[PDB]
RNA sequence: CCCAAAGUAUACGUUAAGUGGAAAAGGAUGUGGAGUUGCUUAGACAACCAGGAUGUUGGCUUAGAAGCAGCCACCAUUUA
């Protein structure tokens, strides 16, 4: 009835450490992840599949147990398939570009928009509009995608700026 | 908006407490209340 | 009142108008006016007629064609009643004329 | 707007607002009506407020049946003026209600209607409000 | 594809045939004299015909039965519904040219059993406001 | 508890805001309890894979109301 309880089988090859309080860290084939976790948790690993078990019924306890469960999902889904979030740039003179590892966008601002990606996350522009950025934490893509949507938000007028799949924005009429 | 009298306009409103005050979050944005 | 009668029949010809681009707006949607239209009744297949539309949109130019032929059919009901009232009126002054001509 | 139109005296006591209702605690005309929980003076003018705004979302529907009535005049001393040298004119009617008191009385509509009718009604008025109905034991 | 219920008698100008054969990209006059040649012994019907389409521009088209509406104004003999159903009853129609009508409806209408049938047109004429009688 | 004399006393709960240590109408999926009621391992509420229909564009209606302008008895099958 809750995620708890669910069996997470993960695929081949990747390996899970059980090392004292309760740090995990993740091997794989596409990348190297390591949290620090809560020590009123007990984790337990069996063969090929994880699993996380409640101290009690609390509330707190409720939370972090459902909390924890999904992000050692979120770890074992980026470690062996990755997550891409991919955007598209609407308008007639939009651009993003390459040069090496720095990522440029041609914007309709004055000056030309340059960003700077962290370690282990890479972006990719195959085409006119659509653009790709690959990385194997859920987070950190997350992360770089809102900072690619914070330099022009999409005004509700026309398509127009930084922008995912499938979703609406409204639609304004003007004079 | 902000109001002490936070309720849902619509159907599609939902009421959430988000840093212990009451919010309405919606599809539309002008249904979009706070209190506090 | 007898001129918005006889607009009652100008805004006929308007809904035509507005019914043959419907029947035919499929293409040439953007910026759409003086496109032929290909006679949609009668057997007297009329010279292709030529409509202007504003930029508003190509379905929106004819929904609102029918609109003002809306607007002219509650007109037709509502002006032949002013006319009704304004005759009553008429006839009731001109007897309140004769009244004030030849009183003391 | 309700008043009488004559009084024994137009000056009296402002009362005292303690203990219970005496009278007026039960619904028996209509099915549905507003039970007082605090005490304070209705003025006239508030009744005609929940009137107006009970009758005007019924509609189509029942009448109204109003259970309280502003006998008691008060005096207002006009301003700017000094304490004492006698007691001012009167100026409006209120009606002293007591907690568990019938406000209004509404039948003859649906259950959700008189339950919006009674809170627009109570959004009115300055004392807290319950929603109460008739009890067939019986 | 797109189906729609076209008239026998008035299927030659642009209206409905027009606009819907119009953007599938064929002349829209040499098909009409296709329609009106297997729509004559029905005419005076309006007859809903599958419109199928192909890559190749060419086109067959795969005619049904006459509506259940229809076939009861021929039934009854009036042409125009009743304002309020089962509130103004104007028709009634017997109960043999009913089961006809639910006959005619055999290769289209996927019903194991006749009296299926004859009970779906029961309900239609329910909703005709004609007496089932 | 210390200033400041005397319990960082015992048992059972409650609150997470510094309420305690400043007021209301009104608003609110905060939380601890008490009591009904539909379902529930014949498998419950949600989630993911599929069906989501032909009589039928059900009628009146505006060109057009094709389930989704309006008024409407609101039925019948293939059936999991």
């Amino acid at each position: 009835s809750r995620v708890g309880k669910k069996l997470l089988e993960i695929p081949s090859d990747v390996t899970v450490t059980l090392n004292d309080n309760n740090t995990v860290a993740v091997k794989g084939p596409k990348g190297e992840l390591t949290r620090t976790f809560h020590p009123d948790m007990e984790i337990k690993v069996e063969d090929n599949v994880l699993t996380v078990a409640r101290p009690s019924d609390q509330k707190e306890h409720r939370a972090l147990h459902g909390t924890t469960r999904s992000l050692l999902g979120n770890m074992v889904e980026g470690v062996s398939k990755g997550f891409e979030r991919g955007l598209e740039l609407v308008g007639v003179g939009y651009r993003a570009s390459k040069s090496g590892n720095k990522l440029v966008l041609n914007v309709g601002y004055s000056h030309p928009v340059e960003i700077v990606p962290e370690e282990g996350i890479e972006i990719e522009v195959p085409s006119q509009t659509k653009v790709v950025v690959k990385g194997t934490d859920k987070e950190r893509v997350g992360a770089i995608a809102a900072n690619i949507r914070a330099v022009r938000s999409p005004e509700p007028y026309k398509g127009k700026g930084i922008r995912y799949e499938g979703e609406v924005v409204r639609r304004k009429e003007g004079k | 908006k902000v109001r002490p009298s936070v309720k849902p306009i619509c159907e599609k409103c939902k009421v959430i407490r988000r840093k212990g005050k009451v919010m309405v979050i919606c599809e539309n944005p002008k249904h979009k209340q706070k209190q506090g | 009142l007898e001129k918005t009668l006889e607009y009652s029949e100008n805004a006929k010809e308007f809904q035509l108008y507005g019914e043959l681009l419907t029947a035919n707006l499929y293409m040439l949607k953007k910026g759409d006016k003086q496109a032929e239209v290909i006679n949609y009744y009668d057997e007297e297949s009329p010279t292709i007629t030529i409509p202007l539309n504003p930029n508003k949109t190509p379905s929106e130019n004819a929904q609102a064609y029918f609109t003002k032929y809306q607007k002219a059919k509650n007109s037709v009901a509502v002006v032949e009643e002013q006319i009704r009232l304004a005759q009553e009126e008429i006839e009731y002054f001109d007897q309140l004329i004769q009244q004030l001509s030849s009183a003391s | 707007m309700l008043l009488p139109k004559r009084v024994k005296y137009r000056r009296e006591h402002r009362g005292k607002m303690r203990g219970r209702a005496k009278g007026g605690t039960e619904v028996h005309f209509g099915e549905f009506g507003i039970q007082a929980l605090e005490a304070s003076w209705i003025t006239n003018r508030q009744i005609e407020a929940a009137r107006i705004a009970m009758t005007r979302y019924m509609k189509r529907g029942g009448k109204v049946w109003i259970k309280i009535f502003p006998s008691k005049p008060y005096t207002a001393k006009p301003l700017e003026v000094r304490m004492g040298s006698g007691k001012g004119a009167p100026e409006g009617w209120v009606a002293v209600v007591k907690p568990g008191k019938v406000l209004f009385e509404i039948s003859g509509v649906s259950e959700e209607v008189a339950r919006e009718a009674l809170r627009l009604a109570s959004h009115k008025l300055p004392i807290k409000t319950k929603f109460v109905k008739r009890e067939e034991i019986g | 594809v797109v189906k729609l219920q076209i008239p026998a008698g008035k299927a030659n100008p642009a209206p409905p045939v027009g606009p819907a054969l119009g953007q599938a990209g064929v002349n829209i006059m040499g098909f009409c004299k296709e329609f009106n040649a297997r729509t004559a012994d029905q005419a005076g019907l309006i007859i809903p015909v599958e419109i199928s389409v192909y890559e190749d521009r060419s086109f067959t088209f795969i005619t049904k039965t006459p509506p259940a509406a229809v076939l009861l104004k021929k039934a009854a003999g009036i042409e125009s519904g009743s304002g309020e159903p089962n509130r103004n009853k104007v028709a009634t129609v017997k109960r043999d040219k009913v089961r006809e009508i639910a006959e005619t409806k055999m290769p289209d209408l996927n019903a194991a059993d006749v009296e299926a049938a004859m009970r779906m047109v029961e309900g239609t004429a329910r909703s005709m406001g004609i007496v089932i009688e």
